[PDB]
């Protein structure tokens, strides 16, 4: 019955390891990812900078090929774990087959790896999941999560973390198919993620994007500044 | 030193008809320049469809035969029907290339219905490729018995010589012609014939008697 | 009650709980009956299904020319010990190229069954063989057990309601010796026919033949040469 | 008690295969039937947001050119055994240039849906659906978790199979046709679904003897579904 | 035995003879050579039967697996890399192997040349074989890239027609295989004492 | 009491009682004697048909190990069958390692240390079997050894195993032992086996006897106990 | 084993109506030095079937070894069952092949006599697992010497009599002690019918020199 071990069922019908482990991804940070037409976009908040140390080695946010990015939640030690074995799963796919690493094949493996490493005798799985967001295919912008149970589950946007209810929630009334991207439209849409953040504390925002042809675009915050003030604009032109 | 081959070489016919597969062989078994028996048939009864041949070192034959008789059994009693042919034919090639580094050395070949109710013999090679032919000879008399064949079966560098298809008497006396005439002139051949034919309604055999020497 | 969970333990009085229990996994399964002649045995199972659209679910299969078994209980064991007798059958084939002693082969079962009973890491399997063969001293209906204790009988039926089975073969093991095949395979079938709850009688569809013979290869039956063995019969006496 | 896989019951049984087929119930339900004019299958989705792409979901997937599948409950195994059923047919036409019947497909899948051991790893928590035309026509199979596999004419899985069990020996028999058969399928999957049904709700699967490639249809299901 | 390959505007011709012997003595006349991976991939039969045979049925089998996998079609180069990889791990065990892969690519057409020596590599035009020198040079003499689909076509069986009249090893019945865009399709199989009477004058 | 999960583990006063359940275990199986002559040793089961369903000459206890030597077990039976399997196993070694029959003090030595190996540890368990185990030769007489449970292996002229183990052996010590060829000691084992337990607990039990001896050549096989009917002409005539 | 040290020589073999007899001689020669002159090669296997071997003297004790303990296990299961001649032949050829095919020959050439269930059996081994039935079989160089005999009179009379068997083995072992090198006038007989298994002792043949008087 009880939470330990992973492998026994639950007397009604449930594991209850996988079913706890998502709960440390929600008790973690939170981090959006949105695919407009041409340019793909994801960032983490809660930079949390505390005054005494530098931050350019706590990023949340990497990339395996030049083709694909990362993002996750959870806890930080199994997305390193994990990021460190998918940058040598890509270099050995490339060493085979010749193309660029498709989106769908690298969640497929991570997915594969964490599932197996589940089912396995008395390993802890990994507490994260993954956003794995990448364009190959005549550019076709993809998105794709994970789960700590290891299944991949293909999304157009998406939220996890705190407050990953409310944050995904204000992506349905604000989602339109209009227009298009556009990619100043993805970028306000971004904005309007990121003020629709759980704390929106102005300097914590952490975006970064693809324009599925470029390599990552990590951006300064003085245009998310004038990102926040037009989006002040547009409020005041509300009323 | 040790060799791991000998040549005993012997003589295989196959002929593929319109509903008949008939395969032949003598049952001289031989060594150098002695005779170590007078009977020991080539032939084998798989199934009710499918007979197989195979002639060169007689161990890896008997070894073989034995492993396709397991294999048979296997996919039978896992799957509730017998093989094809075909598939009998690919399972060898499977076979034969899965010892590549250590060759037998077996000619082999396969007659038998196909599902349609219609003959197809599959030739072979020691390493495992074989192909969907009309006739094929392996063994020693293998030379001596290809040209007449397309001179008959063919019917091959012939002018006004219209095409009947191969019937079964035809062919039986046939194939008695080409084993006396070729057991005339080679040293592997005689002392028995063999003859098993594969109808829609079993397996029939016949044995015609050679020369003695 | 403690001493009730492994296969380790030894209890208190020296009866091994699990073995008991595997026992009374064996008798959840469907009737079975199997019973020789002196020249031909014969073994008849019963057919269960999940509902009625569905299939029924199989209890004799075939293993040899000259071997079928019956079965109980589970079914991951069952086709377990179906492919280690299959392996076994068709290795002696090889090497010795002679049809194996139906014996010889119950004890490599024994044999293998007893590791599982004795280690930890692997439970007892759940299983209701009834074996028939035919070496060079004619037919045998063997049945294991759980336990690995594997007997020889002339006539023996284990499953669900089992007993009313028994004491038919009982009544009628002196009777069994003499006859042919039709009126042996009806008998069999007269205990089938009280191995179910009156009101209810047996159709084709549920029921399972599997003759062997001296000279006759093993033979599975299901329907269609079933309907020439359910002619034949009267009612019960109600 | 009953705490892992290496001991029974008084009298039974095991309580661990009892709970995956537990664990079967909170999947999603699909529903397939065997016609011999070819075998019909539908599914439910349960999309739960408009950022879930529905094409993305998998319930049919494809085995063989003319085997198909649909999977229930734990996603897990679900994509574990069909990965390892697919290599399996390719074995098969490897080593015998023919395609692996149904039924031999589920006894290769079976021979380790109930392999399950740590030492000398789980039970497995999935229900398949397997349909395909061997030689003897079309065929639909129903596996478990515990391997105890079997033919069934129209099988119905998961959650509220019990209704859809009952409901389902109302209508059918043995000489239905196709289009009755399909729309048969649908009417009882909206009458235990809770959604309006869609053109996003469900998903067919029908594969026919002389169209044994692309058993699917694709919004001709509209037309399908809006002709009730 | 002597095949040859080249690709142009309308997409790849593929052509070979059928002779396949046993040292001195011709085992049969009518060897289908090209090797029928898909309906999209064409492989062939260049020195060995049995290494050519198996390896590119366990190609068949990944190209199959990859498909069922990503639900879209692998790329030319990514099998010829495949097939590489496979049969470099018996270099020096004695594999003579030097097949030819052909195919159309999400690029359009697709020619590599994959040997058991390992030297996978693009190109235009390929011939192998004993008298594939003979194909090289009747080939590059009528090679274009603006050629008809007839005249492509007579263009290889004029080659094999030479190829085969020049060697010993080269004889039987000319197959020629057009690869297309949307999939394969064999063009026929002549014999060539027809191409001889009917070239000849 | 407690202290007494594991086959590892000792108790407060310093016994393992796994090994001593896995004894009594054999208490509650067949009565299975022995006793050796002055030329051969003769060996006896107490056999019990279950019903009517036996064919009485299936499941035989008494098993035959080597061309001169066989076992007279008693307790769970595939353990001994397994236990069988290991002795087999042990004199074809001997023989293909030095050539010639083995001599049963280092064959009992083995068994019983593959035995107390099986009592050790605590992934398994101790052996419910207890048996017996006879031999001839002509450079050594006869000799009769005695395994239990535990392991302790040494040596008898008679042994019972079995509910009367205590119950045989009141009486078997009065028999003039060496005195007799065994020809006499079969119809010894006959009354000494018909006289425990005729109808009381239970209703039928069947009579084996093992045989081996000079009489035999040094060869070890069951009698032709139907050869002079040795037991029921006396066995009727020892009812009173 | 590569090189062969100790080879025996010619085995002679043949049945006739309800038995098999076989004759080897008692030769253990090492090079061209007759060093083990009186030595056993047949195997008295339990009561049906019998063996005769050639070649490496070593590699047939160890044969012998292994059989003795197949037929000792399969005598003590008590089942009624033992192995017909054509199960040991089997076996034996198994045994052989799987022997060579890792480049480790048994350097030997065996016959296997049985009698079982009214058929005579005769069967032949060879090193690689050439393997065959005959109505008669000659090892070594009695193949090329005293097998025309046996094709002789078999062709001129397809049965035989435990007499006229005994007498025709005699004469072609006479034959083979005329012109071999490695024979030896010390042979054995061993004969089996349905009364068992039995072996005859080192009988010795009869000679002559008449010839040496001519020039």
């Amino acid at each position: 019955s009880y939470d330990r071990a992973i492998t026994v069922f639950s007397p009604d019908g449930h594991l209850f390891q996988v079913e706890y482990a998502q709960e440390a991804v929600k008790k973690g940070s939170t981090a959006v990812g949105v695919r407009g037409r041409d340019i793909v976009v994801l960032g983490v908040e809660k930079k949390s900078v505390a005054k005494l140390q530098d931050e350019r080695t706590v990023r949340k946010i990497c990339a395996l090929d030049d083709n694909v990015c990362m993002a996750f939640a959870g806890l930080t030690a199994d997305a390193r774990i994990v990021i460190n074995r998918a940058r040598v799963e890509c270099q050995s796919h490339r060493l085979t087959v010749e193309d660029p690493v498709t989106v769908e094949y690298i969640t497929r493996y991570i997915a594969s790896l964490k599932q197996r490493y589940t089912q396995s005798n008395g390993r802890r799985p990994f507490g994260i999941s993954a956003l794995i967001v990448g364009f190959d295919f005549d550019g076709t912008p993809r998105l794709y999560q994970t789960d700590p149970s290891g299944t991949y589950h293909a999304w157009k946007a998406n939220a996890i973390g705190r407050g990953a209810k409310s944050v995904r929630e204000f992506l349905e009334k604000n989602y339109t198919d209009e227009a298009i991207e556009t990619d100043d439209l993805t970028i306000k849409l971004v904005i309007k993620a990121l003020l629709e953040v759980v704390q929106s504390g102005g300097k914590n925002i952490e975006l970064a994007v693809m324009r599925r042809d470029q390599s990552l675009k990590i951006l300064n915050p003085e245009e998310i500044e004038k990102y926040v003030a037009e989006i002040e604009k547009e409020k005041e032109e509300n009323e | 030193r040790f060799s791991p081959y000998v040549f005993n070489g012997g003589t295989i016919l196959a002929i593929a008809g319109e509903d008949f597969a008939i395969v032949a062989s003598d049952t001289r078994l031989s060594e150098g320049f002695s005779i170590h028996t007078r009977d020991s048939p080539k032939c084998y009864k798989l199934t009710d469809k499918t007979v197989i041949g195979c002639s060169g070192f007689h161990g890896d034959c008997l070894t073989l035969t034995k492993i396709i008789e397991a294999r048979l059994k296997m996919y039978k009693h896992s799957n509730n029907k017998a093989m094809t042919t075909g598939a009998i034919a690919a399972m060898l090639s499977t076979i034969l290339y899965s010892r590549r580094f250590f060759p037998y050395y077996v000619y082999n070949i396969i007659g038998g219905l196909d599902e349609e109710g219609k003959g197809a013999v599959y030739s072979f090679d020691p390493v495992g490729s074989y192909q969907r032919d009309s006739f094929k000879a392996g063994g020693s008399a293998s030379a001596m018995l290809q040209p007449l064949l397309d001179n008959q079966v063919g019917f091959k560098n012939m002018q006004n010589v219209e095409h009947v298809p191969l019937s079964l008497d035809r062919a039986m006396r046939l194939v008695k012609d080409v084993f006396i005439s070729a057991a005339e002139r080679d040293v592997y051949t005689g002392d028995a014939l063999r003859i098993c034919i594969v109808t829609k309604e079993g397996i029939r055999e016949e044995t015609v008697s050679l020369r003695k020497d | 009650n403690q001493y009730d969970n492994d296969v380790t333990v030894w209890s208190p009085q020296g009866r091994i709980h699990q073995i008991e229990y595997a026992m009374e996994a064996v008798k959840q399964g469907s009737a079975t009956v199997g019973l020789k002649s002196k020249t031909h045995a014969v073994l008849v199972a019963l057919k269960r299904a999940q509902s009625e659209l569905a299939a029924h679910q199989k209890k004799i299969l075939h293993v040899d020319n000259h071997i079928g078994i019956s079965i109980a209980g589970l079914t991951a064991d069952a086709r377990l010990l179906c492919n280690f007798m299959r392996q076994e059958c068709l290795d002696s084939r090889f090497v010795f190229d002679r049809p194996l002693p139906v014996s010889r082969l119950v004890s490599l079962i024994g044999s293998k069954t007893q590791i599982p009973t004795q280690r930890y890491g692997r439970r007892p399997y759940g299983v209701g063989l009834l074996i028939a063969g035919y070496d060079d001293m004619g037919p045998h209906i063997f049945q294991t057990c759980p336990s690995a204790n594997y007997f020889d009988c002339r006539a023996m039926s284990i499953g669900a309601r089992s007993q009313s089975a028994r004491t038919y073969l009982e009544r009628h093991m002196s009777e069994f010796m003499e006859c042919n095949l039709n009126e042996l395979v009806k008998h069999g079938l007269r205990a089938l026919r009280e191995t179910l709850p009156a009101e209810q009688d047996l159709t084709t569809k549920n029921v399972s033949i599997g003759i062997v013979g001296k000279d006759l290869e093993f033979t599975i039956y299901d329907d269609d040469d079933v309907s020439p063995f359910l002619e034949g019969l009267e009612e019960r006496p109600q | 008690y009953d705490r892992g896989v290496n001991t029974f019951s008084p009298e039974g049984r095991l309580f661990q295969v009892e709970y995956a087929i537990e664990a079967i119930k909170l999947g999603s339900t699909a529903i397939g039937i065997q016609t011999s004019e070819g075998v019909c299958l539908a599914v439910e989705k349960r999309i739960t947001s408009p950022l879930m792409e529905p094409s993305s979901i998998e319930k049919i997937v494809e085995i063989d050119a003319h085997i198909g599948c649909a999977m229930s409950g734990l996603i897990a195994d679900a994509k574990t055994l069909i990965d390892k059923a697919r290599v399996e047919t390719q074995n098969h036409w490897f080593t015998y240039n023919e395609t692996m019947t149904v039924e031999s497909v589920t006894q290769a899948v079976s021979n380790l849906a109930l392999q399950f051991g740590e030492e000398d790893s789980r039970p497995f928590g999935v229900a398949l659906l397997f349909g395909g035309v061997d030689e003897k026509g079309p065929q639909l199979f129903h596996m478990d978790p515990s391997g105890t596999f079997v033919q069934c004419d129209a099988r119905a899985i998961g959650s509220a199979s019990e209704g859809a069990q009952s409901s389902l020996q109302e209508v059918y028999h043995k000489s239905m046709t196709l289009k009755e058969a399909i729309k048969s399928s649908l009417i009882i999957l909206k009458q235990v679904m809770e959604e309006k049904l869609n053109a996003t709700n469900i998903e067919l699967a029908t594969v026919q003897p002389g169209q044994n490639f692309h058993m699917f249809t694709k919004e001709e299901l509209e037309e399908v579904i809006k002709d009730i | 035995t002597t095949t040859l390959a080249f690709k142009f505007r309308h997409g790849v011709i593929v052509a070979a003879d059928s002779r396949a012997t046993a040292g001195a003595y011709i085992a049969s006349q009518t060897v289908k050579k090209v090797i029928e991976i898909n309906p999209y991939l064409l492989g062939t039969m260049a020195g060995g039967a049995a290494d050519c045979s198996f390896w590119e049925r366990l190609l068949a089998r990944q190209c199959r697996i990859y498909e069922l996998r990503n639900k879209e079609r692998i790329s030319v180069a990514a099998a010829s890399k495949l097939l590489a990889n496979m049969v470099y791990q018996y270099k020096g065990m004695g594999l003579s192997m030097g097949t030819m892969i052909c195919g159309w690519d999400k690029r359009g057409p697709g020619l590599y040349y994959v040997d058991s020596e390992g030297n996978r590599i693009s190109g235009a035009t390929f011939s192998v074989g004993s008298g594939s020198v003979y194909a090289y040079g009747v080939m590059d003499r009528g090679y274009s890239y603006d050629l008809e689909v007839e005249q492509a076509y007579d263009l290889a069986r004029r080659a094999i027609y030479q190829a085969t009249y020049r060697d010993a090893y080269s004889g039987g019945a000319v197959n020629l295989y057009h690869v297309r865009e949307d999939g394969w399709i064999r063009v026929s199989s002549d014999n060539v004492a027809d191409l001889h009477e009917k070239y000849s004058g | 009491t407690g202290y007494d999960l594991s086959a590892s583990t000792f108790s407060p006063d310093g016994r393992v009682f796994q090994v001593e359940y896995a004894m009594k275990a054999v208490e509650n199986s067949s009565t299975a004697i022995g006793i050796r002559c002055k030329d051969g040793v003769v060996f006896g089961v107490e056999k019990l048909v279950l019903s009517k369903l036996y064919e009485e000459g299936s499941n035989k206890r008494l098993f035959n190990v080597d061309r001169h030597v066989g076992m007279a077990v008693a307790g769970l039976l595939a353990d001994a069958r397994s236990l069988a399997d290991i002795a087999r196993e042990e004199a074809s070694n001997f023989r293909s390692n030095f050539g010639y029959n083995i001599p049963l003090k280092h064959l009992a030595d083995r068994v019983a240390m593959y035995v107390h190996a099986y009592t050790l540890y605590s992934a398994v368990r101790p052996f419910g079997c207890s048996f017996m185990l006879g031999s001839y030769s002509v450079n050594d007489g006869a000799q009769l050894y005695m395994i239990d449970p535990s392991g302790v292996s040494y040596g008898y002229w008679g042994c019972a195993i079995g509910k009367a183990r205590q119950a045989a052996k009141t009486e078997i010590e009065k028999l003039q032992m060496k005195e007799m060829t065994c020809r006499d000691i079969v119809k010894e084992v006959a009354k000494i086996i018909y006289i425990v337990h005729d109808e009381v607990k239970d209703k039928a039990f069947e009579l084996e006897l093992s045989w081996v001896g000079e009489l035999t050549n040094g060869r070890h096989e069951i009698v032709p106990k139907d050869i002079r009917e040795e037991a029921e002409k006396y066995a009727k005539e020892s009812l009173k | 084993t590569q090189n062969p040290m100790v080879t025996g020589t010619s085995v002679l073999g043949v049945k006739f109506e309800g038995g098999v007899v076989i004759a080897a001689d008692m030769l253990g020669s090492y090079g061209s030095l007759a060093r083990f002159r009186n030595i056993s090669r047949i195997m008295r296997v339990n009561n049906s079937t019998m063996l005769g071997a050639s070649g490496d003297y070593a590699d047939f004790q160890y044969l012998k070894q292994v059989l003795g303990q197949m037929v000792i296990d399969e005598e003590l299961l008590g089942d009624g069952h033992s192995y017909s001649p054509r199960a040991i032949h089997s076996w034996l050829t198994r045994a052989m092949y799987s022997r060579r095919s890792k480049m480790n020959p048994l350097w030997n050439t065996m016959v296997i006599g049985g009698y079982a269930d009214g058929e005579s059996f005769l069967g032949y081994v060879d090193m690689l697992g050439v393997a065959y039935e005959a109505p008669s079989l000659a090892t070594g160089y009695g193949a090329y010497l005293a097998q025309p005999l046996l094709r002789e009179v078999l062709e001129k009379q397809p049965v035989l009599s435990q007499t006229e068997a005994r007498d025709l083995v005699e004469r072609c072992m006479r034959v083979l002690y005329y012109r071999d090198a490695r024979s030896y006038n010390r042979f054995q007989i061993a004969t089996v019918t349905e009364k068992g298994v039995e072996i005859e002792g080192p009988l010795s043949t009869e000679t002559n020199w008449d010839i040496a008087h001519m020039i």
